[PDB]
């Protein structure tokens, strides 16, 4: 019913949600008392190899993880998906001998969704993962502003230069092919536009922290004016980056 | 995360 969060999650997704539609809306309409339904079997009988192998994977994956919300969360998608596979391998058990079946209807049209739920499930757990990622190199990033204030050497600025610069262009990659992978356009620019601010202010804070450091060891007036245009760009920037953080989070 | 491809291709291919 909604749109997929990801074009790589619809990809997987839109082709057969689609179909079971089409299935729903038709059933209403019923397409038998002569035409009937053929024998899926074969049809289900690959389903339920592709689904244990999902249970596999998925299985494989959870072991091989740090994270921990995916841990919790992933282990009832497999299970969704796997009892939903089974009620398909019924009906069309139920379709062999009676192509007419009317809980085998249902069963066709229940077990393909849960099927599909599952799936999503599971393709939403591991994104959500992902979105943690990125959300970590945010956080440390963020942290990495929090420390601009002691600064106070030109010996200090450069590795604090050299140790944030990389530290933002890791950031830039991950929302730059973030923003390519989201359906929803409305987020996209805010991103974008989040992100853009961000990258301009880098080299404004680095001159804002030169003009501290020099009028520091300067022994000069407006030695707060400085200050001021530097927390303010700290300010700022931080903004942007717990926007980022934020964008990042929305499904609606 | 493509296991979850081949479900979706194997459901889909039911689909008849």
């Amino acid at each position: 019913m909604p749109v997929f969060h990801t074009r790589t999650i619809e990809s997987i997704l839109e082709p057969v949600a689609q179909q079971i539609s089409h299935l729903v809306i038709m059933h209403e309409e019923g397409e038998v008392d002569g035409k009937a339904i053929p024998d899926l079997t074969a049809p289900v009988s690959a389903v339920q190899a592709a689904v244990s192998n999902l249970v596999r994977v998925g299985k494989e994956t959870v072991q091989t993880t740090e994270d921990q919300i995916l841990k919790r969360d992933m282990p009832p998608a497999f299970i969704k998906v796997e009892n939903a596979c089974t009620k398909l391998v019924r009906a069309a058990q139920m379709l062999q001998a009676d192509p007419y079946s009317v809980p085998a209807r249902d069963y066709l049209i229940d077990g393909s969704r849960g099927i599909l739920s599952g799936t999503s499930d599971l393709l939403l757990t591991f994104d959500e993962a992902e979105v943690r990622k990125i959300i970590r190199v945010c956080k440390g990033i963020l942290e990495y502003l929090t420390v601009a204030e002691v600064v106070e050497t030109m010996e200090d600025l450069v590795t604090y230069t050299k140790n944030l610069g990389p530290g933002m262009t890791k950031m830039a990659k991950m929302i730059d092919e973030r923003q390519q992978e989201l359906t929803h356009q409305e987020h996209r620019v805010m991103l974008v536009n989040s992100m853009n601010t961000v990258k301009e202010l880098l080299p404004v804070l680095i001159s804002a922290m030169k003009i501290f450091v020099t009028t520091k060891n300067t022994k000069s007036q407006g030695i707060e004016e400085a200050l001021k245009n530097r927390n303010f760009t700290v300010e700022k920037m931080s903004a942007e980056i717990n926007e980022i953080i934020r964008v990042l989070q929305l499904t609606s | 995360l493509e296991a979850a491809r081949n479900t979706t291709t194997m459901l889909s291919k039911t689909l008849s």
